[PDB]
């Protein structure tokens, strides 16, 4: 190779090079973009599941509400 | 009396099998949940996988570009 082929190649390599670099930062701005969208959706999910549980919390305290009332009245039917 | 106490028992059963039912779907639902976010996650953390792997093709051919400069500063 002769030495102006050789700085060509130089230049070349260098605009590859930063062809390369943005590739990555294109490819680094959508993991960020994967990353908050699963963030978002377990805390959908998590936000579901948390008022689910406070339905169920609730009817199991009425539950035993109506279990020791149930008791109250075999006890008074005796 | 038997016969009003009898009847108080026999509605409570009532609400306390509507609560059951209640608290069984719930449990299906949280179940379903919990699975369906496990496979979003996965379908995620695949697809994270990928570009992953995409970037680091890019840094073995970076690696080649810096080594073939090095050639030619070399020589």
């Amino acid at each position: 190779m002769t030495r102006e082929e050789l700085l060509r190649e130089n230049i070349e390599l260098a605009k590859e090079h930063i062809e390369i670099m943005r590739e990555i930062l294109e490819l680094l701005q959508k993991m960020e973009e994967l990353l908050e969208k699963a963030r978002g959706a377990d805390e959908d999910v998590a936000k579901t599941i948390k008022e689910l549980l406070r339905r169920l919390k609730e009817i199991i305290e009425r539950n035993q509400r109506i279990a020791k009332e149930h008791e109250y009245i075999a006890r008074e039917r005796s | 009396t038997e016969r009003k106490l009898l009847e108080r028992s026999r509605r409570l059963q009532e609400e306390s099998k509507r609560l059951l039912d209640e608290m069984a779907e719930i449990m299906r639902r949280i179940k379903k949940l919990l699975k369906k976010a496990r496979g979003a996650d996965e379908k995620v953390l695949d697809e994270l996988r990928k570009i992953i792997e995409r970037i680091r093709e890019l840094l073995d051919r970076s690696r080649k570009i810096h080594e073939r400069s090095e050639e030619i500063a070399y020589k």
